[PDB]
């Protein structure tokens, strides 16, 4: 059968944490990095570490074009540890209201990156571990981990062309 | 309402990512 949703949940933690680290580094000559970002669940050369890295690279030009608008919108929302679960949940639910596709799955990683970075840079709170759980649990509970598993896991995102 | 505006922007980014991945 397919890999389990539990396996995809583990893989998602690895993809997200790698993604966050490599995304911050590619944006650093444009925000302090949360020191927790250098702690990964596994070595970064693992398969899921490579997937996270490649997804960060693929999105670079897209994410740069939307930075100013997202920065303004998050400054207005003022996410903190006290409201981040509510805002993450509502935004993620709306992102997936029409169904699942790989762009939305990868965009959820990007939103998690921006949310964690804002809470740290502006809220002075390290919240990366918590946002990691928000992302993993959201995917588990809204059938996304299952959808991923049934397509062969996260490596599928890099193999659609 | 403002949540919806942010989600709308993420949905736009997602379609750009999807196109690039495909």
């Amino acid at each position: 059968g397919s890999m389990s949703e539990e396996q995809v949940a583990q893989d998602t933690e690895e993809v997200f944490r790698s993604y966050v680290f490599y995304r911050h580094q590619q944006e650093q000559e444009a925000a302090p990095a949360d020191p927790e970002m250098v702690t990964l669940p596994l070595q970064p050369s693992s398969t899921m570490g490579q997937v996270g890295r490649q997804l960060a690279i693929i999105g670079d030009d897209i994410n740069r074009r939307y930075d100013s608008e997202f920065q303004t919108m998050l400054q207005h929302l003022q996410p903190t540890a006290e409201n981040a679960y509510e805002y993450f949940t509502k935004i993620a639910t709306s992102l997936f209201e029409s169904g699942i596709n790989w762009g939305r799955v990868v965009a959820l990683l990007g939103f998690g990156y921006r949310l964690a970075l804002h809470v740290y840079q502006h809220g002075l709170t390290g919240f990366l571990g918590q946002v990691t759980r928000f992302v993993v649990d959201f995917m588990l509970h809204h059938s996304i981990a299952r959808w991923i598993a049934q397509r062969g896991g996260w490596v599928a995102a890099l193999n659609l062309g | 309402s403002y949540i919806d505006k942010i989600a709308d922007l993420i949905r736009k980014v997602a379609e750009e990512i999807n196109s690039k991945l495909e």
